């Protein structure tokens, strides 16, 4: 059953990232070609930021890679042509696709052979993670952003908002898969543990993004200082933390780049186990700019033309910030745990996390 | 008969450096011909001529008339202003209260963004440098 | 309660131009008056407004470009420098509330062309209902006004608008639709008017054996 | 600073007895101030509604204007077939230091049922080859929807930059619309081809219509 696991769960997020672009894309084109340009730049310019450091994060964790990847017919050479033309992310994946198909198809291969598969399933899960928190969220504040201000919400937007969700509900269950199946997993029902972190995060990640996106579309020329500073403060803070996720020192630019941006919307451990005073304070951070933020929108009510309701989105904010909040208290209490190429990025913050 | 004046907005909240218009109306007939506005103060009202400190400004038509006051000022401008019109068989009046709202509640997200950068830059740096 | 422009005609980039709207039925001491224009096929654009006290305010981008006054009936609107980009059509509303009577309108057209006369060509009915116009082209400046046998003809009249051709002319075309029965005890005579040249020209559109 | 006002949507389009909104947002607060108006092609503006919800006077009831402080909206129901034409939204809040700009425009589009068009074509007369010019006219006549096509024929060659369209708006009456084609050619290449045909393409159309005349006959 592993096999037809993994397979069947690879092909769903291929499917997934695909669909994302496209409808992302799709947008785009549409906005173009639609009126205003001033969007299409912007979706333009979030999709390349995002796509380049994703393609520096797998060029970084290529070039470290010890003795292994044998199966690399492009010597060196294509590899980076194909980085070099943003176009990545997908090598990763076929990757894994041919490996597992390969497997899966053989009757029983090494011991070797099958943990390469789970290695190449744990970066692409990782790369996901990163995908998700850089591009995806952004684009979904975006277009949550341009939907509220203009006023006139089409099918294209509708279909990527559930795209995004889509996106984000795979990202964090593909990740709580790769977190728990790293170490042992003491508990029986590690997909309910998954499960409940999809609710858990998703539900408290939501109003973030509406509150984002309520403040986008009430004062878009505040957005860029806002982002600018909170990040500038974020990143400050890991470079304060440690930072030992991969190989390269000087290279831990990127990785703290990405903790920082992936701060801005949810709680992700940088480097320690040292627990309920880092989320306090984290939890206080978010909401105290999510309620200034709603709090801002509640001041200039009147000043937006009559679109999507408002007087009933809003209420649904508050419902799921409670019952995220219920919910992880009731992870970090009931499930949360106490205590050959291997991936040492994986090992590491698997060990991070559950202390 | 006797005419019957009201305001198109009773109450109005617009902010300084930019330029109120109050404006009163009345459909009776005959219509109004004269119309003056007039300034509450404590125990005195005082009429508001046209071309004062070159920001108020007087626009009446029959059975309409327009107060449009520049450079909301906020120790003068706030308060309540009185329209009167005159018609042949009588005259009436209507309130219209102006608020001013200064750049302390306009620039709110600015300060408060400001501050809260503060407060974490020095929660951070105290629980990591000292603490930790 | 209404008001009656005139003043417009085509003029020389650089040539001042004054248009002048004369109102009727009310005092222009008891009302303001609003100066609207709108480009060939365009919006509308402000340009000023004139006050019963007398003060005048203008347009951002009309600063300077414009000029406002009045007498007891009419207001008078200056333009300095007219460019190639002013030719549009000017109409004048009385402000109450909004802009609630507005007149006719006027057109004034800014080129360096020469004005020429329409050319009228009769559309003879093909051969249970017939077809038949007249073609006014290769005639300038705006506009030229169409009736059909004197005004006693107007069920059935479609004028289309006109359209600038590659020598700089405008041309159009009305139409309009009778029964077959009708052609033959009934004339059509076409009534083509070209005010800027003083043209008027009421051409008859026979059938064709 | 002058007040900009931003109206939207350009096109809006509706059946007959549907029901339409047009959207217009002001630069700065106009709370109360916004006038509409009806503007239909060649005759000149209409006031339709001042201080942003009061109707003018002898104004039907299905025109109603909501919104204040910078967000403003008209809705129009039981969309008749004289109500094509182009709507424009006006601040007068203050007009002398923000002036009165107008909106973009909103070109109402009523949606009635498809009308095939009745296609008639029209050689140059005599009168006209005296000139030396010869403009052959191609009439389509109460159609539905806007979208057509018209292709002019000569000697089965298919022309193109020698023509000229126009396009009438909706008719009041039964919402339909009228083009001219003017196919415009010099008395030598008029004399020169024998046959002209007008290839008419439109949704109302199941099949290609093409109406053509010889010269001479
Ligand atoms: C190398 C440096 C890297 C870090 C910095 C660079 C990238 C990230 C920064 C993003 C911020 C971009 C903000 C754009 C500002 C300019 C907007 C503009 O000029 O006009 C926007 C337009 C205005 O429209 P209007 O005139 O009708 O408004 C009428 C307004 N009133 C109603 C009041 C009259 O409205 C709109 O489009 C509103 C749409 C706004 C969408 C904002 C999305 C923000 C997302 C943030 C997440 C970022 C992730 C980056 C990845 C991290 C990598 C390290």
């Amino acid at each position: 059953g592993a096999l037809l696991r993994d397979l069947v769960l690879g092909v769903l997020g291929t499917a997934a990232f695909l669909l994302d672009l496209g409808t992302d894309l799709w947008a785009a084109v549409q906005y173009a070609l639609g009126g205003r340009y001033l969007w299409a730049a912007l979706v333009l310019a979030l999709l390349g930021l995002a796509s380049v450091a994703l393609q520096l994060f797998s060029w970084l964790w290529l070039r470290a890679d010890p003795a292994g990847l044998h199966g690399s017919q492009p010597p060196r050479r294509c590899l980076a042509l194909l980085h070099l033309l943003q176009l990545g992310y997908l090598y990763r994946c076929v990757q894994e696709l041919r490996q597992g198909l390969l497997v899966w198809q053989q009757e029983e291969p090494s011991e070797f052979d099958l943990a390469y598969a789970d290695f190449l399933a744990l970066d692409i899960s990782m790369l996901r993670l990163f995908e998700t928190f850089l591009e995806t969220a952004p684009q979904l504040t975006l277009v949550l952003a341009i939907m509220l201000q203009s006023g006139r919400a089409e099918y294209y937007q509708w279909v990527g908002i559930c795209t995004s969700f889509l996106g984000i509900s795979w990202a964090l269950l593909d990740y709580h898969r790769a977190l728990r199946t790293c170490l042992p997993s003491k508990p029986l029902l590690g997909l309910g543990s998954s499960v409940i972190y999809f609710l858990w995060n998703l539900l408290l990640l939501w109003p973030r993004v509406l509150a984002v996106a309520l403040f986008s579309a009430l004062f878009p020329s505040y957005v860029a200082l806002h982002f600018l500073g909170l990040w500038l403060v974020l990143l400050l803070w890991v470079w304060l933390q440690g930072t030992d996720f991969m190989p390269d020192p000087s290279s831990e630019w990127l990785y703290r780049v990405t903790v920082a941006t992936i701060l801005y919307f949810s709680w992700f451990n940088v480097a320690e186990g040292r627990t309920r005073g880092r989320a306090i304070i984290h939890f206080a951070f978010l909401l105290s700019d999510s309620i200034l933020l709603v709090a801002t929108w509640v001041t200039h009510s009147s000043w937006l033309p009559s679109g999507i309701p408002l007087q009933l989105w809003l209420p649904v904010g508050c419902g799921c910030f409670f019952l995220g909040l219920a919910l992880r208290l009731v992870y970090y209490h009931w499930l949360h745990p106490s205590c050959l190429p291997q991936n040492r990025r994986m090992t590491h913050l698997a060990q991070k996390f559950f202390p | 008969g006797p005419p019957r004046v009201k305001a198109v907005k009773s109450s109005e909240h617009i902010n300084e450096g930019e330029t109120a218009m109050l404006v009163c109306k009345s459909e009776s007939v005959p219509p109004v011909t004269d119309w003056a506005w007039y300034k509450i103060t404590d125990s005195e009202d005082k009429a508001l001529m046209q071309g004062s400190e070159s920001r108020f400004f007087v626009s009446s038509s029959q059975g309409r008339s327009e107060l449009h006051i520049e450079n909301l000022n906020m120790e003068a401008d706030p308060g309540q202003y009185r329209c009167q019109g005159t018609s042949s068989k009588g005259s009436d009046q209507a309130i219209i209260t102006l608020r001013v709202r200064s750049h302390l509640a306009a620039l709110w997200p600015f300060l408060g963004i400001v501050a809260e950068v503060l407060v974490l830059v020095t929660i951070i740096f105290i629980y990591e440098k000292r603490r930790k | 309660q209404s008001v009656e422009e005139s003043g417009g005609r085509l003029v020389t980039p650089g040539t001042p131009l004054t248009l002048t709207c004369t109102v009727s039925g009310f005092s222009l001491s008891d009302y303001a008056m609003n100066w609207v224009r709108q480009a060939p096929g365009k919006g509308l654009e402000w340009i000023g407004i004139i006050y019963a006290s007398g003060s005048r305010y203008y347009a951002s981008w009309a600063k300077g470009r414009f000029t406002i006054s009045k007498t007891s009936t009419t207001v008078d609107l200056k333009i300095t420098s007219p460019t190639t980009e002013d030719t549009a059509t000017y109409f004048c509303a009385r402000y109450y509330a909004g802009s609630d009577i507005w007149g006719p309108g006027t057109l004034v057209t800014v080129s360096s062309a020469s004005t020429k006369g329409p050319s009228v060509f009769p559309l003879a009915p093909s051969s249970g209902t017939a077809a038949l116009g007249c073609l006014v082209k290769d005639y300038f400046p705006e506009p030229v006004t169409v009736s059909w046998n004197s005004g006693a003809l107007t069920s059935g009249v479609h004028t289309f608008p006109a359209v600038l051709q590659s020598s700089g002319l405008y041309s159009l075309s009305s139409v309009v639709t009778v029964p077959s029965s009708s052609l033959g005890t009934q004339t059509y005579i076409c009534n083509v008017n070209h005010k800027p040249s003083n043209t008027k020209v009421d051409k008859k559109v026979e059938p064709k054996s | 600073a002058d007040v900009v006002m931003t109206q939207t949507p350009s096109s809006v389009s509706a059946a007959v007895g549907g029901t339409v909104t047009i959207n217009c947002q002001a630069s700065q607060s106009i709370s109360a101030y916004l006038a509409w108006y009806q503007q239909k092609p060649g005759q000149p503006p209409k006031l339709l509604i001042y201080d942003a919800s009061d109707l003018a006077s002898g104004v039907s009831s299905r025109f109603k204007g909501s919104g204040s402080g910078t967000q403003f909206t008209l809705t129009i129901s039981a969309l008749e077939c004289a109500d094509a034409a182009t709507y424009y939204c006006q601040s007068y809040y203050a007009i002398i230091t923000y002036g009165a700009a107008f909106g973009g425009g909103t070109e109402v589009v009523v949606k009635r049922t498809v009308a095939a068009p009745s296609v008639f074509i029209f050689p140059p007369s005599d009168e006209q080859l005296k000139s030396g010019t010869a403009s052959v006219v191609c009439l389509l006549n109460n159609f539905y929807p806007r979208e057509a096509k018209v292709q002019w024929k000569v000697d089965n060659a298919l022309q193109s930059g020698n023509s000229q369209e126009s396009v009438t708006e909706q008719d009041s009456k039964d919402c339909t619309y009228s083009l001219s084609s003017t196919l415009t050619l010099s008395k030598a290449d008029y004399e020169k081809h024998k046959v002209y045909a007008c290839e008419v393409t439109h949704q109302g159309l199941s099949s290609p219509v093409t109406k053509s005349f010889n010269r001479g006959e």
